[PDB]
């Protein structure tokens, strides 16, 4: 029971940390759904709503 | 350089092991390869195995549980000794 | 350090592939060796392309 | 579609921190009970 | 009687654990 | 029906923990009485 309580406390602490983290030149950023589609110089593909671009 | 030119001087290598748990701690956060860890397999940051260079309560609780268990074990031992002493005096 | 190596707090030397040629480049065939960052000078170059 | 061209959270965190404190108190209490039993023989 | 008391104590501990789980 | 669109507990636990402590004390006492009888011959 003590172990279970400790685990619950740890989970609560993790949740609190996550909440804290959440709380913490062209511009076409997106308030909507859809992501821009980006690649690194190796061709791996990534996605972001950030629309801050430089040429 | 001050002539507005650059020269490549080298490239840092990274290493990975099949079993990091097998590495021999040398103190600080320095390690030696062993038979248990396997040989180092080398590469570079941003290629193959390696990504680029970047540029507590539960533990305390576990320790408390351990200390507790040890105390219980000590109590059991002390009790066992008391029983032995009573038997010896019984003849 | 004075030897022009990159060292940790125990004085161990960071290693990597050396650069060779002119212009210097990094090869895939290379033995890791202590990184050096020499201070030394550059030779003067006569122009061969423009 | 086309290219275009906090209090509740803080409260939730407070509730969480509180719950964690309650859990810690329960744990400490459990340890005290165990110590009393061990000394009971 | 001692065995019965021990059983009662165990039951109480189980109930406390259940309450703690519910609270969590 | 349609789709839509704590102190007492803590106290109870305290009472329980207390009862357990009392039970433990009673047990320890019973053991002490048994030990005294055994040594009585």
């Amino acid at each position: 029971s003590f172990s279970q309580a400790v685990s619950g406390l740890n989970a609560a602490a993790t949740n609190l940390d996550v909440i804290g983290n959440n709380i913490a030149g062209l511009d076409v950023a997106i308030s909507q759904n859809g992501f821009f589609r980006l690649v690194d110089s190796n061709g791996s593909v990534f996605y972001s709503r950030n629309g801050q671009f430089k040429l | 350089y001050s002539n507005e030119q650059e020269q490549v001087l080298g490239q840092i290598v990274l290493a990975n092991f099949a079993n990091n748990e097998g590495l021999a701690s040398q103190g600080d956060n320095v390690w030696a390869a062993t038979q248990a860890s396997g040989v180092a397999l080398l590469g570079t940051a941003g290629s193959g195995n390696f990504g680029k260079l970047t540029n507590l309560s539960k533990e305390l609780v576990n320790m408390i549980v351990a200390q507790r268990n040890y105390q219980s074990n000590a109590q059991t031992i002390k009790t066992q000794d008391q029983i032995l002493n009573t038997l010896v005096n019984l003849r | 350090d004075e030897n022009r190596n990159l060292v940790n707090m125990q004085g161990m030397q960071l290693t990597g592939y050396p650069a060779t040629g002119t212009p210097p480049t990094i090869q895939q065939g290379a033995n890791p060796a202590p990184i050096t960052i020499p201070n030394t000078l550059m030779a003067a170059k006569s122009t061969t392309t423009a």
